[PDB]
DNA sequence: TCATGAATGACTATGCACGT
DNA sequence: TCATGAATGACTATGCACGT
């Protein structure tokens, strides 16, 4: 029996937990804004073909595929993570297209795994765009049977777009979601002004990113908290719902709440007001009625007494309820395997750096494959020029190995190329078919030259990020929801 | 007029209207369907009571055991009326009791278990036409450019498809016609526009003609006598298709 | 609003449920002895490649695949069905190879889906043998997306082997498991004596199938119940565990139970004896100790008082505990979509009929494919005999259609064959490869001749069942476990 | 000293042993219902008892005492061990002289260990001081040789060592089934748990030692206490050198 | 003291037929 | 009353950091 000191055990054991949680569970990667469970669910669905160009697959199949190949954890909590990525009130830009009962902004829980179907959204398809072209590093999964991506291509700034919240050890993150169009403008500026320093960049990006854009709309009051978050990485952003005062035929007034701030439970909100009248700290209120429906959206009617001022009651709601609540922003993300609190210019810059990396790697992959393809075509063209011999050469050979070994000697060709000649069908010996091979060689050599030109010009590389991102924003970009007002 | 909760079952999602004559209770199969129904309902006049698991057979089980069943207590408490001799139509809190179950066989089974509870404990609810059956959709035709259509049978599906194609509309062969295998697979919007919207929903009002003939049929099908039930099925299952011909 | 009478609704609704439960849930198909959930789980695993030639897949993946394509029900109960098929104390011949915690014969529950892995067993591979050769009818699944088998090939009599228990409506089944080697002898006799009447067949099959063979070993006392079950379809078979009286140095004797009858919970058994003593209904017992372990198996030691006779205590245990319990046999199965109570001769005959159908259908499929392969080869040989010409024609063609149409004119060929010539690689123009094409034609014409001979001779067909089944029994057949004794 | 074992006032989930002698008895505190289930099956019921813990244990360092005593999982441990807590602690009433903590080899098992060691050190310290607390090391790999008996490995290094030795010895493995990798105790069956963590003739146990009580008192309070800042700076300071603690 | 969200599943109740 | 075995998922409690 080996002896171990409790101090050694406690320190080694708790630090191993803290570090893995920090880097490998609770906090987002800065480049794609995803936690491991997110990245593994999405790739599992992607690899399974659960894409928007096919019907929703049973969500159980997505959970199981994630469990069995990438995420060595439970089906229950994995389903919860998948469900969240499909709720329009949780993600500003949903990554999962859910079909069925996925819950509500209130206390109505989502339906069980068996009842729901799911697939990737078009924007999630941009997260994974060209992941098969060596655009990102892959590592073996939890048992080395298959490969998984370390990070996604993420062809739109997902971290800033959808935000992130996570409780780790010794630290936690809380990044709010943002409007895609505003983020795109910030990225476009960063690409044009690639030499600008952090001081100039921060000024430019802050001018274009006016503030967080929550899926639940609502209001943002003040500008200091937003500014703090972008300059410090921490700031307190004041949110508000929307209240519209209605008058009655008798002449009674009632307040109608149609929007609430981010991450405020609709049912807990109504209950809080109900309990705060019971005791009676919100006098002036006469009646509370939830006239909400799937067709009118949120609609909480607060009828007030005849001896009550509308704004007085509203101000009391701001004070004593989450009708007004603050978002504690803390821009914490994993950068190169290290947790770091980041300024807004750093968040954009690091994302742009990722996009440039992705496109160079894609260009490299396409360039390598083009050379291999051109290499084989060159061999075929050599065979066609001496086609009369090549056929005769293969026929007179007792085996295919004798035929192959000869083709190398006869045409001065590689073994890979020689193999391709052997693999050639009698189809491609037709007149027009011989011509296609010639043209295809000319076609690729034009592509190879183009690809080489991209790798040699950082200007083109940046241009591709801009142009490709522009396409995404024009297609998937939407209006701002959260209205920004002053004090 | 009767008070709505804002002393009743915890899972009851009561309505806002205090008038039973205007109120409706949707007795729903499953938490999933009940959950989405609670969202898609008209909260003014429609209340939801989700039932969990197969209802206890009151024909087989002794009376005291039935009263211990949580799912039965929920129904009796929500309806407001008593049971048996202590039954009172005046306390009926919903003048419309819609049973909404899956189109599958287990939904059919749960309906017979509920109809047995109602017929034995609260018969006047059936006699006075307060019990209804919601017919869920079976298909959803998702046209490429047009609004989606719902079908309640294989025939209607074929008919709406044929009409649409003849009118020049088109459907994907991937997404295509979504087939419902239960209420739990539907969202709030779909349930409203098929089973809860009063201007489109397909309800069937349960009528009671011969009470004596019904009394024996309930006892044969739901009673403890297996032999009587076994012979009845082998005798009549052969001709179920031809009951309405 | 349409009116409906309660009698109309009740009758239609309950009969629809009863019929679907009877035919489509609770009772086994006579041909493969499977309920729908079993058949769908097994085929899902099969189609997914979860076979003995690959590592155990996470059991969640099997559940999800079954759930998502074939079985429109819940993940929880489907997992329960998969688990049962992997327990050696439940199935006499397990169809699922489980890896992990799949429970125990006692009250220890199986581990959740999360922790367990699963794949098909070698015998389950015989259930699905050559299912892809049109050996069984396939129908569209629950949403017409894919096809599923109506019944499995079942190349060993699974219904009788593994038995079945199921509660339906108006009826229930309870078929005990049997020893595979004994069942094979019965099948071998039925194949040899294919003209024998029911009177003779029942006598022969009963002589070879000595009785049930439970996975839990134990004893069968008497022969009347067994005989009744085989001649009537109903019978009460008396089972017993194994008891061994041990003596100690102190003078105390103790009873050691090492086996229990089928479907007797080990923990409930110990608790029953313990509670019978508490109240005092099994005097003579001094102490109850469970010395069971994973290494010695079941071992319940019952120390008795010195003024007690062992045989008296054992008889008391037989009477007041499940140490002696009866198996209520009810040989009910679905035959051609109809529930039927069957004699043992009917059960064998129906299975043999299924095997003959499978092999005739397999032979038909192989003959059709053999004719197709031969048809194409005939075209290839024609091309080789006039090879110099074949090349010239393809060359001068503007398209491949111009090349194709000519090949028809030159060699008098179908469109399929000419296309096959077109798809031909230069690989096969080598000497040995040209010879391979020739010999391959000769091989098929020999296989076609063989296949045609099978279809024309019922003698060979019965011979195929016998010989193929014989291989299965020699490989997977095991010793009898349940010992049969007299009164 | 002898105490009665439950057989048809102790925790319901406790699978007690048969031996009434604490000196010969052992309590396996197991992570998860699945692993506890298999442990209950693979154990030696004579001397080994199983107490499965469900979910992460409550942090007694952060939570107030009254809330800790309301926690069902803590009550189970305290009740099963028989000793009191704090001032009412009495080692004489100890029902097991070996308290084996068995958690997954993964990161969450490590966490649960610190939560249990925190419970023991704060409520029942003498159990640690007198060497009644142990840590079972679960296997990480199972090498399934085609013809030979399977071998278990407790580290990546040992796996590589046993693989080369076997291959050098002429043995062979499938490249499909091959080397099974354990990701938790719940993935093991009863037999595997016996032959790696419960068989006293093969199990790899580590006895928890307590040297400097004051230094331990401070480490527990930093890592497990309410002060986040103190914890954050400790991790960023020492995580960089975790690999080199035993070099 | 409550919310966040990614981690660590047993228990609860019925239908149905049949035998104790 | 209990076991059988496929059918019809919500609730329960902790860690972790932070702000009202
Ligand atoms: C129908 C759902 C919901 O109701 C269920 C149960 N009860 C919960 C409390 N009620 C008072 C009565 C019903 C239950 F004890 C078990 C299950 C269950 O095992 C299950 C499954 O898929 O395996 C699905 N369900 C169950
Ligand atoms: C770790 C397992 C077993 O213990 C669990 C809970 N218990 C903790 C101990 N007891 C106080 C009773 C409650 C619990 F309330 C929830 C879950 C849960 O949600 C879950 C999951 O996979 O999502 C997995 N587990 C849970
Ligand atoms: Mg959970
Ligand atoms: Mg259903
Ligand atoms: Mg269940
Ligand atoms: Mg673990």
């Amino acid at each position: 029996i080996e002896p171990v000191d409790i101090e050694q055990e406690m320190q080694r054991s708790y630090i191993d937990y803290a570090m893995s949680v920090i880097v490998g569970r609770a906090l987002p990667e800065v480049r794609d804004g995803l936690k491991p469970v997110h990245r593994r669910v999405l790739y599992a669905m992607f690899d399974s073909g659960f894409r928007p160009d096919r019907s929703h697959a049973k969500s159980a199949r997505s959970v199981a595929e994630t469990m069995g190949n990438y995420h060595p954890h439970g089906d229950s909590s994995i389903y919860d993570s998948l469900v969240r990525m499909a709720q329009p009130w949780s993600l500003r830009y949903p990554l999962v297209d859910g079909q069925g009962n996925f819950g509500s902004p209130g206390n109505d829980p989502p339906a069980a795994m068996r009842y729901t179907e799911a697939r990737l959204t078009p924007l999630a398809m941009e997260m994974l765009r060209e992941i098969d072209e060596e655009t990102v590093d892959f590592i073996p999964n939890y048992d080395g049977r298959v490969q998984e991506p370390t990070v996604l291509p993420s062809r739109f700034p997902n971290l800033l777009a959808n935000g992130s919240g996570g409780i780790a050890v010794g630290m936690a993150t809380n990044i709010p979601p943002h409007n895609l169009r505003e983020l795109a403008d910030a990225v476009f500026w960063a690409l044009e002004n690639h030499d600008a320093d952090e001081e100039e960049t921060l000024a430019a990006v802050m001018g274009r990113v006016k503030g967080p854009d929550f899926p639940t709309a609502g209001l943002i009051v003040g500008s200091q908290g937003t500014a703090d978050a972008y300059k410090t990485g921490r700031g307190s952003i004041r949110m508000r719902g929307v209240v519209e005062v209605e008058e009655d035929s008798r002449g009674r007034t009632s307040l109608v709440i149609t929007e609430l701030p981010y991450q405020v439970n609709h049912d807990n909100f109504i209950t809080s007001i109900a309990e705060q009248v019971r005791d009676g700290k919100l006098a002036g209120i006469s009646n509370i009625e939830d006239q909400s429906s799937d067709r009118v959206g949120l609609r909480i009617v607060i009828e007030i007494k005849r001896d009550a001022v509308a704004k007085v009651v509203i101000n009391n709601l701001y004070k004593h309820t989450q009708l007004q609540t603050s978002f504690g922003a803390n821009m914490l993300a994993i950068v190169d395997g290290v947790p770091r609190t980041l300024r807004l210019d750093q968040l954009i810059r690091y994302y742009v750096d990722h996009q440039l990396d992705v496109i160079v790697r894609r260009t490299t992959y396409r360039l390598r494959k083009a050379n291999e393809r051109a290499h084989i075509l060159r061999g075929l063209v050599k065979a066609l020029d001496a086609l009369d011999e090549v056929i005769a050469l293969i026929r007179a050979s007792e085996t295919v190995d004798i035929a192959r070994a000869g083709l190398i000697e006869l045409l001065d060709i590689d073994e890979i190329q020689a193999q391709a000649i052997l693999d050639m069908q009698l189809r491609r010996l037709a007149a027009l078919e011989r011509q296609r091979i010639i043209d295809d060689l000319a076609k690729i050599e034009a592509e190879i030259a183009d690809l080489e030109d991209i790798l040699a010009k950082p200007e083109r590389q940046r241009g591709i990020v801009r142009d490709e991102l522009a396409e995404i924003v024009d297609r998937h970009g939407d209006d701002r929801r959260t209205r920004i007002i002053a004090i | 007029a009767l008070v709505r909760r804002k002393g009743l079952p915890g899972k009851l999602a009561d309505c806002r209207s205090t008038d039973p004559r205007k109120s409706e209770l949707y007795v729903v199969e499953g938490d999933s369907a009940g959950g989405s129904a609670k969202s898609g309902r008209d909260s003014m006049f429609q209340a939801i009571l989700p039932l969990r698991g197969k209802i206890i057979n009151v024909e087989k089980a002794r009376i005291d055991r039935v009263l211990k069943n949580t799912e039965v207590q929920a129904i009796i408490t929500a309806l407001g009326t008593g049971i048996h001799d202590e039954f009172d139509i005046g306390k009926l809190r919903y003048h419309k009791i819609v049973l909404m179950a899956d189109a599958d066989v287990d939904g059919q089974h749960i309906s017979t278990l509920l109809l047995t509870l109602l017929f034995r404990f609260m018969r006047p609810l059936i006699e006075n036409g307060h019990v209804f059956l919601a017919q869920p959709p079976l298909y959803k035709l998702k046209w490429q450019r047009s609004d989606p259509e719902f079908a309640y049978s294989d025939r209607e599906r074929d008919g709406l498809l044929e009409a649409g194609l003849k009118a020049g509309k088109k459907i994907n062969k991937e997404d295509g016609i979504q087939r419902y295998k239960g209420l739990g697979e539907m969202d709030a919007k779909e349930l409203w526009e098929t089973t809860m919207d009063p201007s489109v929903r397909v309800l069937r009002q349960v009528t009671l003609d011969d009470a004596a003939a019904a009394d024996e049929l309930f006892s044969i099908l739901m009673g403890e006598d297996v032999d009587a039930r076994r012979s009845f099925i082998t005798r009549n299952a052969k001709d179920v298709r031809f009951l309405d011909v």
